């Protein structure tokens, strides 16, 4: 948790940086699935909250051995043209800590209706009267878009950075680098 | 006076065929003959068109043929014969200065790295390019590159590379006919979604005959990405050789006409007022003449 690595997307005349962020996020997700562990953080250093923009850099917070095994992992092949990074250097000492969370949404009423077919065996009109079409959630948060090998549907992953606290809390990290209770420094 | 011709149509050199795609397995690419091509499928999400590999495949099989013609300085339709003679003299002077050395090397790079695999290369951990030289229906000389070592930003050298460079340079000079069958091999993953060129069911993906394909002009725009002599800032790599150096991803146009670095001002300096530009600027000018255009006044 002491070391951090900054991966900045080198600009591309072919792609706007959102797809580069999505590809890098999927590749680090595959690397974290293959490696294992939950002490690997994810931040966004130039996260502007004005238009919910992700930015153009990405920050990874982890230990020395975990980051060495991450760079030793062959997930980084094919991404050297679009990204550039320094070294896993230590974080500064007086840095406030904030959390990172994946905030999903119930954007499809029909998905929850099909869920309620599998739980109470209700009819279609009972689903429409119980759950209207206005239950869809619009989320104004920065997000990346991804597809999975297990589930072929294309899903959106919203990322939200928490309020800036004064100390860190002992918590794990998900395979996406999002926190199930963990915290990451901010600088 | 020696004014610019009113019509200055230039044909495209390095004609690309319509690039297909197909699916298959790595370490079976030596037997990549009857590989089943991926198909554009309509899926209801509103219905949109999606193209992806099957379950028993992890490698793409994008195949296209490139023909190197020659006569780059010759316009197809020139209004003025004196301007055509002066421009042919200028292009021949460029050929005596360098015999299509750097341009053919950078075009052999854009063949060697799979830049024609636009979005099929970003998520690939292993990219391979095979280039066969078809002459009288037979493979005269084969090549098998690697896009992982040959980066998309730097402009290096390699022995088989230089062999492809002399072949493309001999095609561009006019000393022979070069026809190259280029087959790509990118390990995009098991069943992952690929990116064909998109036709305009809100959005459809372009195909040819029961098999999805990439457009020829996409392969051409990928091959033109040799331009690094623009006033580069913010660490951007090569851009496509276009008039007024424009890119759609950044939404901006390098080689601005308020600077004296766009293609048309460099032409009117080179062939009208005899103000010969730098070696890099004339490299960019001959690359834009290779790609063709509708150049001329009104």
């Amino acid at each position: 948790m002491d070391h951090y690595l900054d991966i900045r997307l080198r600009p591309d005349p072919e792609f706007p940086p959102a797809q580069l962020m999505s590809v890098l996020f999927g590749k680090l997700h595959q690397a974290l699935v293959a490696q294992g562990g939950d002490r690997i953080g994810v931040s966004f250093p130039d996260l502007d909250e004005s238009r919910s923009r992700l930015g153009e850099r990405l920050r990874i917070h982890a230990s020395a051995d975990d980051l060495r095994a991450l760079l030793a992992r062959p997930w980084l092949e094919g991404l050297r043209d679009h990204l550039q990074f320094g070294e896993p250097a230590v974080v500064p000492h007086p840095t406030p800590y904030r959390q990172v969370s994946r905030v999903q949404a119930k954007s499809n009423p029909e998905r929850l209706r099909r869920r309620l077919m599998r739980r109470h065996d209700l009819s279609e009109e009972e689903a429409r009267k119980r759950i209207p079409d206005t239950v869809a959630r619009a989320l104004d948060l920065p997000f990346v878009t991804l597809r999975s090998q297990s589930t072929g549907q294309h899903f959106r992953l919203f990322i939200r950075h928490g309020p800036l606290q004064v100390t860190a809390e002992e918590g794990g990290f998900t395979c996406y680098g999002l926190s199930k209770g963990g915290f990451v420094p901010w600088f | 006076i020696l004014s610019t011709a009113s019509v200055l149509a230039f044909e495209r050199k390095l004609d690309p065929s319509d690039a297909l795609m197909s699916a298959g397995a790595w370490a079976q690419r030596d037997a990549s003959q009857e590989w089943p091509a991926v198909t554009v499928r309509e899926k209801s999400v509103q219905t949109v068109d999606v193209a992806n590999l099957p379950s028993d495949a992890d490698t793409l099989k994008v195949r296209f043929t490139l023909r190197v013609l020659g006569g780059a300085g010759t316009p197809s339709a020139c209004n003025d014969a004196a301007y055509r003679d002066k421009l042919l003299q200028t292009v021949a002077t460029y050929v005596n200065d360098q015999g299509f050395a750097e341009l053919a090397r950078r075009y052999a790079h854009n063949l060697a790295n799979a830049r024609f695999l636009w979005r099929n290369r970003v998520g690939a951990e292993a990219v391979e390019v095979r280039i066969n030289h078809i002459r009288q229906g037979e493979v005269a000389r084969a090549w098998r590159f690697d896009a992982l070592a040959i980066g998309l930003r730097d402009f290096k050298a390699d022995a088989e590379l230089d062999a492809l460079a002399e072949l493309i340079a001999s095609g561009l000079s006019g000393s022979g006919h070069v026809l190259l069958e280029v087959v790509a091999f990118a390990r995009i993953g098991d069943g992952q979604e690929v990116f064909p060129s998109q036709e305009l069911k809100s959005k459809t993906l372009y195909s040819v005959r029961d098999a999805a394909a990439i457009h020829s002009q996409k392969i051409g725009n990928a091959l033109r990405t040799i331009d690094t002599w623009y006033p580069d800032e913010d660490g951007l790599g090569p851009i496509a050789v276009e008039p007024y150096g424009s890119v759609t991803s950044q939404g901006k146009a390098y080689r601005q006409p308020k600077q004296k670095l766009d293609f048309y001002t460099l032409l009117d300096n080179w062939v009208l007022r005899d103000e010969a530009p730098a070696v890099e600027q004339q490299h960019y000018v001959i690359a834009n003449l290779i790609r063709g255009g509708v150049f001329g006044e009104a």
